[PDB]
């Protein structure tokens, strides 16, 4: 940067140009981008100046007051500013009514998925995500904690149904485009299962010697590197689809699992976890019986986790009277290697 | 940590988890001259060493085991069944709600059997773990050491945290390695988990060791609701906010089949009685897939009380001005 | 009671429950010149009267309702949604654990909207119901009367049971009809259900009205666990034994279908993209049957505290001798 | 009776020749028949004289003490004597390990079944019961409360799979054989769906005029009335299977429901409840989709009820740490009559 002073830590501190969470007095969430010298409207609850909240820690509640844009002070109406965690993104999507878009998943089910899958900073994980990238976001946050400068080398490889992946939720994530291209690889089902051969690729392009390519300039240099980026995309597919074995498989898709999971598991190393999320238990039941017949899978189990919060007021403790149903199910098992 | 990373081949000296059955998972250190025994047969280590992790191992009159790389989930399943430990439904929820990551600096008391410890250590920047009981402390220290947790990101300290707080100073009984000019650890915790009989006695000591410039998250783990009540009282007195208690309920289902028995077949048997005046999945019969709850459920583990604190509730005013 | 017995044909003057949808069930008294209205159409009573109970009734531009005989379960579903009433999962469990039957003589306080009252009255020898609020008392009395509960096996009494106990004397505000030489009802209750803010204030008054020669069962219905705690204290002081609190959790599932989407069909779409270089159950597609939880669950109604008492803990010694 | 004094009420009082429940200090149940001048062994917990507990109310705890048969006194080891309710019979069967015999049912599920089915003292209910009669016992107890002298006229009609019904649990019930034959009728699936015709019956037997039949004596009278009882059995089948409509259908069977329930429901009146108990939700899910297509069924619903007890000690309140899973599911709906 161009300031002599140390920058603000966006993981601990409200900072310019970050997407952050705002909790309203009605307790629903909003996502707000903090562009400098702009104002933010909370409708009924007033409006405020972005500049006036920068530099504070997350977790604070601010009061908007007037002497229409108001002034802010710490609450002695109001709002609370939070980091945009994987949990808060999920809650925001539920508040705005997108519960079917996220396949009815809950914080506790996704929390359990992360640990059943043994997700770690250095692992290379195979992933299907039909949610617009919410599952990929849970992974990345657990692996890297929002840290664009992380030295860890873990990767999420996303296999997807259409020509391009839908990972739009990552637009909220505060990861740089460089970080994302280094830790997230996308590849279609077709490229993954029927990849191009090297011969096929080279017969459309073979690089110039790098001395010659370096000496290119003008439109010829741009013309060539555009072909070279296509070449590298194809090369990456070769790397991802060869005899490369992955460290785990996590899935949140509504494709037919019994006919899909065994094919995906061919690329998973022995002893690694497989976790399939499903909104409906019957779906996973069918999968589990299928996997029972296949000795490459150890003891498939259907798990359920449900959270019930309490009204947490001293002298009036009881669980919440009503709440949302659902939250889905996990199928957990381990890839194993049968004996001859 | 032998829990961390991803091993390819089983090597002599490796700690493995040998899966015998769903309720029988044994920690076994590979040694070429040793033999692993099961109620179904004996499995020589020399016939395991050198094979890929995840290998099914077979012996004749066939019997089987699977040899797996240690994992916190699997390790937790391998511990003595009736014990006082945190299971994956609770701990995975706690880690997710407190947003655990390499950014996390955690304080855990007490260590107990180290079930939660291993799950923390996999994910977290550093773990500071405290144990009151000196025999338990020594066992956890030896085990964390053997597992490689101590030489990675875990510190354990022999301490009564309710009486003596959480500071780690040179001279204390601890595994902490002090750096140059370091006479005390700087814990700077942004995540706190208390599993203690009286967490309300430990909460006052946290102000000396938590981070001062970021949101700090706390979870207290208590079996009885009067314990929750005492915790809510003291959290409020010491300035903890956004306080909420929840319970987590986990269930597991078996995949089973029920025989399909038609009316027509029951009628035909009645008609024949009138004239005179199986193993599940058997292909001679029709079957319907069904889910069957585990025979025994964990209908309560503990109440989980969450709370948050920011110490320095302020900003650098003209550092924000100095950006324009 | 029009809730009791089994009617064949819908008659003018009958109270019916008209099922419009799962969350819309309306109590409607049949009258030949009246019309029932729905957001989908108008249903004249004269086109209903004379038809069998359970009839689907249709009008053109088609719309439908079903006309059912009142039942406590259905009546309970027809009451205002957010209200303070006992639902079938709690009440059916309470009646079963306390072993309700024509042998039961029950004491209920307070009456509230009479949800539990109707379920009691269907099964029980007699119901003695008490209501503190005079407007609520008058409404419940009028309704119980209209339903035929009062002329069957139900008594309601305007009473503060915490302050004035449970005795019913001539001169009291009550529906009780006193027999010859009767100046007080003999309640002789063997079943007690308390749904009150402070059931521990009512429990001391029970000794005057419960049966003395048989096991008497009690259930207290309280939303907060500190209320349960006060109840456990007073139950112990007044000699109630076999005390246990439980919660009941009910869930409802929809029968649904999820589209089956194969890998091969997703591949074929990717192949075609490469060349260029629905209503649930739709028969053009394959479907898998699935269960889907109701969107909103009742995750807490109240804690249920059960307790039992025997007053005369003795036998007739030589009446037992006089059998030989 | 032959005593001038009023008899003891077996519903309120421990009485001779009754089957009763005994709860041991280990909290498991036993069923004990109270034959006069006999003793009862509780193994480790000692033995006692039946005579010494007669005449007391249910619900009391007795101590066995010694000066091997002991003496009893009210507990100042021990046992508690209870009425044999439908709830206690179920619990006894679970304690002895017969949980699959009762199809994994719970107190709360059976309690809800009784009320969803609107079971009343005067109703005539169609019933299938694969449990040895536990469901029939729940019904009878709710309808009559154990009262052999009840004036109510309700009936349970049990349709069954084999030549004879298995209602052996009723051997514990303390109902007289007369009561049972007046309120319980049994008929096989075959007799119910393909009953004999009157012509078929009469062509094997037509009664003598009752003046002539009354005048029969000796072996001819016995020979004839045995044929007349067969005739009345057949006649009862005609009554149960004609255009008789029932007041409700309750089922606890593992027969195929989608292909069975619609046939049974033809004999149920409009507006009456149908309740099918199932150990497995997937079974009921299949049934519910089947019934959805059939306009004779109003809004089939799959319900679940689960009880979680608390450790109910003041100053240490929490739910039980472990307990048995299961408890099954109910499919509830109403028979209705479609419009033309
Ligand atoms: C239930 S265990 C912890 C289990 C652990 N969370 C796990 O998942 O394996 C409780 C532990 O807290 C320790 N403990 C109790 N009081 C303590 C105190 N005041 N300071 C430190 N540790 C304490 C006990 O010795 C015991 O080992
Ligand atoms: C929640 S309601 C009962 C609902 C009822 N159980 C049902 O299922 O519809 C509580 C009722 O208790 C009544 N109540 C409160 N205190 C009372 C007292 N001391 N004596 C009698 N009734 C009382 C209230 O007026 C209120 O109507």
């Amino acid at each position: 940067h161009h300031h002599s002073q140390d920058p603000m830590n966006a993981l601990t501190t409200i900072d310019f140009n970050q997407h952050v969470i705002v909790r309203l007095p009605s307790k629903n969430y909003k996502i707000v981008e903090l562009k400098p010298n702009t104002s933010v409207s909370l409708g009924k609850f007033g409006a405020f100046e972005v500049n006036d909240i920068i530099g504070y820690p997350f977790g604070l509640t601010f009061e908007i007051y007037y002497d229409p844009i108001g002034k802010v002070r710490l609450l002695s109406k109001y709002f609370t500013v939070e980091y945009l965690s994987s949990s808060n993104l999920l809650q925001f999507l539920i508040d705005k009514g997108d519960i079917q878009r996220v396949l009815d998943m809950s914080q506790e089910s996704m929390g359990m998925l992360l640990n059943l899958a043994n997700i770690q900073s250095e692992g290379n994980y195979l992933c299907m995500d039909e949610t617009g990238g919410l599952l990929v976001y849970f992974l990345l946050e657990r692996m890297f904690g929002g840290d664009n400068e992380s030295k860890s080398k873990g990767k999420v490889i996303v296999i997807h149904e259409n020509e391009h992946a839908n990972l739009d939720l990552l637009k909220f994530a505060n990861y740089s485009e460089k970080f994302i291209k280094e830790h997230v690889h996308t590849i279609s089902l077709l490229d993954f299962f029927e990849p191009p051969t090297l011969q096929e690729i080279q017969s459309r392009f073979t690089p110039l010697p790098k001395e010659e390519a370096r000496a290119l300039k003008g439109g010829k240099k741009n013309s060539y590197y555009r072909k070279l980026r296509w070449y590298n995309t194809q090369w990456q597919i070769l790397e991802l689809t060869g005899e490369f074995l992955y460290d785990g498989l996590v899935m949140a898709t509504t494709l037919h699992l019994p006919t899909l999971v065994p094919k995906l598991a061919e690329k998973i190393h022995g002893s690694r976890p497989i976790v399939c999320y499903g909104q409906f238990k019957e779906t996973l039941l069918e999968l589990a019986h299928t996997l029972y017949s296949d000795l490459r899978f150890l003891a498939p189990s259907i798990l359920e986790t449900r959270c019930r919060p309490y009204q947490s007021i001293r002298g009036k403790l009881h669980p919440l009277m009503t709440m949302k149903g659902g939250g889905g199910y996990l199928m957990w098992c381990h890839r194993v290697i049968p004996a001859p | 940590n032998c829990f961390s990373g991803y091993k390819d081949l089983i090597k002599e000296g490796d700690l493995t988890l040998i899966w015998v059955s769903r309720d029988n998972i044994k920690p076994v250190r590979m040694h070429s001259e040793e033999v692993f025994n099961t109620r179904y047969g004996s499995f020589p280590h020399k016939d395991i060493i050198g094979k890929p992790y995840g290998s099914q191992i077979a012996i004749r009159t066939f019997a089987f085991v699977h040899v797996l790389q240690p994992t916190p989930e699997l390790w937790t399943l391998s511990l003595p069944h009736r014990t006082q430990i945190v299971y994956t439904p609770d701990s995975s929820y706690i880690m997710q709600r407190l947003n655990c990551s390499p950014h996390s600096r955690v304080i855990e008391a007490g260590t107990g059997s180290g079930s939660f410890s291993h799950a923390f250590a996999r994910s977290v920047g550093h773990l500071f773990s405290f144990e009151f009981h000196h025999i338990r402390y020594e066992q956890a220290l030896e085990e964390f050491k053997e597992h490689g947790l101590i030489d990675d990101n875990v510190t354990i300290t022999h301490r009564d945290v309710c009486q003596g707080g959480f500071l780690i100073k040179k001279g204390d009984t601890t595994s902490y390695e002090f750096g140059n000019n370091e006479t005390a650890a700087s814990l700077n915790a942004n995540v706190v988990f208390l599993d203690l009989p009286a967490p309300w006695d430990a909460i006052p000591h946290l102000d000396s060791v938590i981070s001062v410039d970021e949101k700090v998250g706390l979870c207290c783990f208590s079996p009885c609701i009067e314990q929750v009540d005492k915790t809510l009282d003291v959290l409020e007195k010491y300035g903890w906010t956004d306080v909420e208690m929840v319970e987590i309920q986990g269930r597991q289902y078996e995949s089973r089949r029920q025989m399909v028995r038609s009316l027509n077949d029951a009628l035909e048997r009645l008609r024949d009685i009138k004239r005179h005046k199986i193993k599940e999945g058997d292909s001679n019969y029709k079957w319907k897939e069904v889910t069957k709850m585990e025979a025994e459920i964990k209908s309560h583990t503990s109440y989980l009380t969450f709370a948050f604190k920011v110490v320095n509730r302020s900003r650098d005013d003209e550092k924000v001005n100095e950006i324009l």
